RNA sequence: UGAUCCU
């Protein structure tokens, strides 16, 4: 706050008001930056499940290796997390702790999906289009920008009919 | 003693027939000087929830928190307003921690630490409930008592948790920090206020303050007398220096929502549709026992010094401006500053707090205080031990 | 009008007459035309020249200190000194001294607190003839621009030994040399030396 | 119904001119000021940690010094600016404390010099080859005083413009004289050092190489007392303030400070050092004694305490042979076996800057606070402390081991 | 020891009184060297006595 | 104040 002195610095050794270790580097915000989520708690709504993936992924790694329940339940985990598309691959088991990020589940968000498909120019313009009521996922026009869309639902996002932005393209 | 340049305002009856408490605030606003009469604000912001109030320790910035979404930091004396945040989570309290640049709000789940402009600085992973969010700048310690049994101390200088103390008392129904001692006072449903230091995992001393739950508690500037109210329509006048309730005001018409203490010795009791302040009620005699009605006008029996009744409200909390003679009462639609004659002190010490402070004076004083912070083990039952 | 026959240009704005920089006439101008990092002549501050015979160089110093800065020329000789007198009868920055700078306290009231000094003299006691100026007139952390003529100071010894000897003579006097230059194709076997009068924090 | 409020009046607290500084109304009511112990404690801890951060004793040396080793330093007792240094080669070098450079130097003695002393500037250089030479400061060798003893010492005397020599026998010379006036001996042995006190200047303290301390009286031409000590003694210093007590340095790592009325009980003992303490020098205040060891280290401590509040050491100095205190109580000159005479602070945080009265009153307040917050332990760990060298830390460990075996 | 001094000007002279002397030991020292750049530090030396134009 | 590491 002050560009404080050489004599001030050594006395205020451990203090900070901007980057804290309980504030965990403001890492969440950098994901709230890159994916433009409205509320903060959407991050911790993913990150409260994201450890819950690992909390099952860890203790299923603690079973004996050719336990015939263990390889079956892990396949049931991985086909589920591959249907929702939150990991790129499913062949390895190691993505269940390495690829399960908040950004990976957060790049399965709806404006990320439209932002990939280049219906929109930027990310936030797709959020503005969902807010304007221009988009639909198969049957239903969705109002919410924070839609978790699976891999198999990804073909169902179109523009909504009779709009002013579907005639724009 | 004669260097003291400014003297308190008074309120005098001038007759036995004329009465002190019967003055009303529009009637007060006639004779008070124009800036001081205009320092009474009427912020009716009826759209959001009931409003929580806190002035900073210098009166320079007001912070308010409506129950629904409002977070508002005005540079209160001038027209400037720093922060106006609409978080759709519900909030309970707020305080500036060091200066008006940094404050903290008590939400549904997590405490937030915030810039003057309204930006997000620090969401606390801990503080998972936050009912009372109070500060002591002499340790730079944000002490927070939620609905949990615990009590959390965050040292926002370093930005780290100091300690977390489970009371086994349940939901915190009141908390007032001691200015003179930095011992925290927590009030719970048994009628029990516990004194607290971050080191000692058992409380410093528990006090069976009243029956029923603790409505609120409020402490002197001198730390001598702390006025506690239960929900049993009762208010005790605790003398902390020897741990005695001096007077037990029993059978209020309604239990006071809050209590507040001015500098010069005023006591504020807010039953919620009514706000009533007594002068010199904290003294030793039961003649100084604060009482609602003295029959026959006896000087021994003590009448209230200043009265007010809110019509369409049940007010939330209240706090004096520490250097001026008003008190912000947060009602359901907003904020009134009710003008007292002699509540605040007339002669502040600038080297303790600056009510008239340049921003460059502010960044000098902030670094001055951060150099003079105490580490948390120095919170003790006596300052001088 | 030219001051010694150099060709000056002129531009127009909603007339500026810029005097061109002959590097052969002035070892300071050759020091600029050789390339420098950090030049102690400034568009506002006060500056002292030692060895300003006439305006072969010192008029350009009066230009580069401009309508703000002032140039204190130091010389002795009568006939180029008179040229400097009535050549200072047009520019207000210039003031020359006719005193021998072996005792710069003989003109000590005539300047107070100069910031930058330049050396152009041919004397063999060049470090001493600058050190008697910079110990009394120079601002703390104000720099010295030496112009060393090696054949005129000590000509019996080798080429670099003159400069390496005078730099240690300066380092004895809290004059740490920032950087060195020789300016060979403009003038053969010369030098200019940029340092700052340190006086506090020499190591 | 008298209605009266507080009015800040918006002009008293915020001044009219923009160039005017703020008005600062203070109320020293203790209710406004909550922490008179703890906040002052944190200010004191900040000051102590800052004085550990302001621990920069070194200034620089004098010139490039001797190549062979400083063995004796003379200080002109009027001249705060100038000083003299004698080498065991024989080169005398004179310095000015402003310039820190050689004012004048001379090939005095082809033998060693053992002492330099100053009395009418005028310097006097005592030899190993039976010669003292008189030099003047702006040229050289006014007169040489030849004595029968190899000169184990010298000391100056201000009154009657006198100087005695220390040797096998001490014999008092004058300026005009080439032969001495009177020669004294309590015991028939070589004398290591001599010192006249400065006030009531006629008294002398004479160490004795066979473990002796004699107090010589010029007024009687006879010693007046002698205590035969345990071990031999290196050097001496009379305090300029008290003028009737003196500290001497002993062959064991201990300096003893004695009283002219009572030598049978010392005034004090000091043993922070780990080797034979060479030289002692006393403050013009009379506050602190600074003493340099045969060990590569000097130490400053006050008279009443008895333990080293300050210790001085670095890489390139060893076996220092000599330490000479200020005239102005501010800087100690430090001779070397390594030949180079370094300029060192009396206190490494005390600075030469004449101070602005904001910070000067603050600094006086802070050190007043440092004393009333002294003996608290967390203050004590920063207040004692600074780096000590490896062998000397081991040597103090060795001394504590041996004294623990003794008791 | 330096109590008085003479500063010399084109408009007459200047007689100064030196109230607090800097130490002539630390005269190469950075502390008094930085102090001569601070008028807040320079003022503690000198009192203005005379200006005889 | 202190205590680690590599030839």
């Amino acid at each position: 706050v002050r560009k404080l002195k050489h004599h001030e610095q050594k006395l205020l050794k451990k203090v900070d008001f901007l980057e804290w270790k309980q504030d965990q580097g403001h890492r969440d915000t950098q994901v709230m930056r890159t994916y433009h989520i409205q509320n903060r708690e959407d991050y911790h709504k993913y990150n409260r499940i994201c450890g819950d993936i690992r909390r099952l992924a860890n203790k299923l790694s603690l079973l004996p290796p050719t336990d015939p329940f263990r390889r079956k339940h892990e396949q049931l985990l991985l086909d589920k997390l591959y249907a929702m598309g939150v990991l790129t691959t499913k062949s390895k088991i190691s993505d269940l702790e390495n690829k399960v990020t908040v950004s990976a589940i957060c790049r399965r968000r709806l404006p990320v999906i439209m932002h990939r498909l280049k219906m929109a120019e930027t990310i936030q313009d797709a959020v503005k289009f969902i807010e304007q009521g221009h988009v639909r996922v198969g049957p239903n026009l969705i109002n919410d920008p924070a839609y978790l869309v699976t891999r198999n639902m990804e073909d169902y996002v179109t523009w909504v009919d009779n709009s002013k932005i579907k005639k724009t393209l | 003693d004669y260097l003291l340049p400014e003297s308190n305002g008074y309120l005098e009856p001038e007759n036995e027939l004329e009465k002190t408490f019967k003055v009303q605030q529009s009637e007060i606003k006639s004779s008070v000087d124009v800036s001081t009469a205009n320092k009474a604000l009427d912020l009716s912001l009826k759209e959001f929830g009931p409003y929580h109030i806190k002035y900073a320790k210098n009166g320079t910035h007001l912070l308010i928190t409506g129950r629904k979404g409002h977070v508002a930091s005005m540079d209160w004396r001038k027209g400037q307003l720093r922060a106006e945040l609409f978080l759709n989570e519900t909030c309970h309290s707020a305080t500036y921690l060091q200066n008006e640049q940094y404050f903290a709000v008590a939400q549904k789940k997590y405490t937030f630490i915030y810039d003057h402009e309204g930006t997000e600085l620090h969401r606390l992973k801990q503080h998972i409930e936050a009912r009372h969010l109070d500060f002591l700048p002499y340790h730079y310690l944000l002490v927070t008592a939620g609905e949990t049994g615990w009590l959390k101390y965050h040292d926002v200088s370093t930005g780290q948790l100091v300690s977390e103390l489970r009371t086994k008392a349940g939901p915190t129904m009141a908390m007032a920090q001691n200015p003179w001692n930095a011992v925290m006072h927590l009030g719970h449903s048994n009628g029990t206020v516990s004194l607290w230091s971050p080191s000692m995992p058992e409380p410093l001393v528990k006090l069976l303050s009243a029956r029923g739950p603790v409505n609120s508690i409020a402490i002197d500037r001198s730390g001598y007398y702390m006025a506690t109210t239960g929900a049993d329509r009762s208010m005790k006048i605790w003398d902390i220096r020897n741990f005695k309730q001096l007077h037990s005001v029993e059978s209020l018409p309604t239990p006071g929502t809050n209590v507040s203490i001015s500098d010069t010795g005023l006591l504020a009791l807010s039953r919620g549709p009514h706000v009533t302040l007594w002068k010199d009620a904290l003294k030793l005699s039961g003649d100084s026992k604060p009482c609602f009605g003295s029959m026959g006008g006896n000087p021994h029996r003590n009448t209230p010094y200043m009265s007010h009744l809110f019509a369409g409200n049940k007010v939330e909390n209240l706090g004096f401006v520490p250097f001026e003679d008003l008190l912000g009462v947060g009602h359901q639609t907003g904020i009134t500053n009710l003008i007292v004659p002699g509540a605040g002190e007339a002669n502040y010490d600038a080297l303790e707090l600056n009510p008239f402070e340049t921003k460059k004076q502010r960044q000098e004083q902030e670094v001055r205080t951060l150099l003079n912070k105490l580490p948390a083990d120095t919170i003790t039952l006596d300052p001088n031990s | 009008e030219s001051v010694y026959g150099e060709k000056r240009i002129s531009v127009e704005e909603p007339k500026v007459e810029y005097r061109v920089w002959n590097p052969f006439r002035s070892k300071l101008a050759a020091g600029i035309m050789g390339g420098l990092d950090e030049l102690f002549i400034a568009p506002g501050k006060k500056v002292l020249y030692l060895g300003a015979a006439s305006g072969t160089s010192v008029s350009h110093v009066s230009d580069v200190v401009g309508p703000e800065g002032v140039v204190y020329a130091v010389e002795f000789s009568h006939r180029p000194g008179r040229e400097l007198i009535s050549m200072a009868k047009k520019r207000p920055n210039i003031i020359p001294i006719i005193e021998d700078a072996r005792h710069p306290q003989k003109y000590r009231m005539l300047i107070g607190m100069v910031d930058c000094v330049f050396a152009d003299v041919a004397q063999p006691d060049q470090a001493r003839i600058i050190a008697l100026n910079s110990h009394m007139f120079l601002k703390d952390q104000g720099g010295v621009v030496i112009s060393i003529k090696a054949n005129c100071i000590d000509s019996t010894v080798d080429a670099e030994t003159v400069f390496a000897r005078e730099v240690q003579k300066l380092r004895e006097e809290r004059i740490k040399p920032l950087e060195q230059l020789t300016l060979e194709p403009y003038e053969r076997d010369h030098c200019i030396v940029v340092g700052r009068y340190m006086r506090s924090g020499l190591k | 119904m008298k209605i009266k409020t507080i009015k800040r009046s918006a002009d008293d607290y915020v001044p009219v001119k923009s160039t005017q500084e703020s008005q600062m109304p203070r109320n020293l009511n203790p209710e406004l000021h909550p922490f008179e112990r703890a906040r002052e404690y944190t200010k004191a801890l900040n000051a102590t940690k800052l004085e550990r951060m302001f621990a920069k004793p070194f200034v620089g040396q004098l010139g490039y010094g001797h190549r062979d080793g400083v063995y004796a330093i003379a200080k002109n007792y009027g001249s705060l600016n100038k000083l003299a240094t004698g080498s065991a080669d024989g080169v005398i070098k004179y310095w000015n404390m402003s310039t820190r450079e050689e004012f004048v130097s001379f090939k005095a003695h082809y033998g060693l010099v053992t002492g330099l002393c100053v009395t009418q500037n005028f310097m006097l250089s005592c030899s190993d080859d039976k010669t003292v030479k008189l030099w003047s400061i702006n040229e050289g060798l006014i007169r040489t005083f030849d004595g029968e003893s190899a000169f184990q010492g010298i000391d100056s005397h201000r009154e009657n413009s006198t100087f005695a020599t220390g040797g096998a026998k001490i014999h008092l010379w004058d300026v005009n004289r080439l032969k001495p006036v009177s020669d004294l001996s309590w015991g028939a042995d070589n004398i290591t050092s001599l010192k006249f006190n400065q006030n009531e200047t006629d008294i002398l303290a004479s160490t004795g190489s066979d473990n002796s301390i004699v107090l010589y009286d010029l007024r009687t031409n006879s010693p007046t007392q002698k205590i035969v000590q345990t071990m031999r003694t290196n050097a001496i210093c009379w305090n300029p303030m008290e003028a009737f007590n003196f500290v001497t340095a002993n062959e064991d790592h201990n300096a003893y400070y004695y009283d002219m009325r009572n030598l049978s009980r010392s005034l004090n003992v000091f043993k922070d050092h780990v080797s034979a303490v060479m030289d002692v020098d006393f403050s013009p205040t009379g506050d602190e004694i600074v003493t340099g060891s045969y060990d590569k280290s000097i130490r400053i401590y006050k008279t009443n305490h008895g333990h080293s509040r300050e210790i001085y050491h670095t890489k390139r100095m060893q076996h220092v042979f000599q330490v000479k205190y200020s005239m102005d109580s501010k800087y100690i000159i430090s001779g070397s076996d390594d030949g180079n005479v370094r300029l060192w602070r009396s206190k490494a945080w005390e600075r030469s800057n004449v101070k602005t009265t904001r910070e000067k009153n603050k600094l006086e307040y802070d050190e007043k606070l440092k004393e009333r917050f002294r003996h608290m332990p967390e203050i004590k760990r920063i207040s004692r402390h600074r780096h000590v060298p490896q062998v000397i830390k081991k040597a103090q460990e060795i001394k504590n081991i041996e004294l623990s075996s003794i008791k | 020891p330096i109590e008085y001094l003479l500063f010399e000007e084109p408009t007459g002279y200047a007689v100064f009184k030196v109230k607090l002397q800097q130490d002539d030991i630390g005269s190469r020292l950075k502390e008094v060297q930085e102090q001569i750049n601070d008028f807040g530090a320079f003022t503690k030396l000198i009192e203005l006595v005379s200006f005889a134009p």
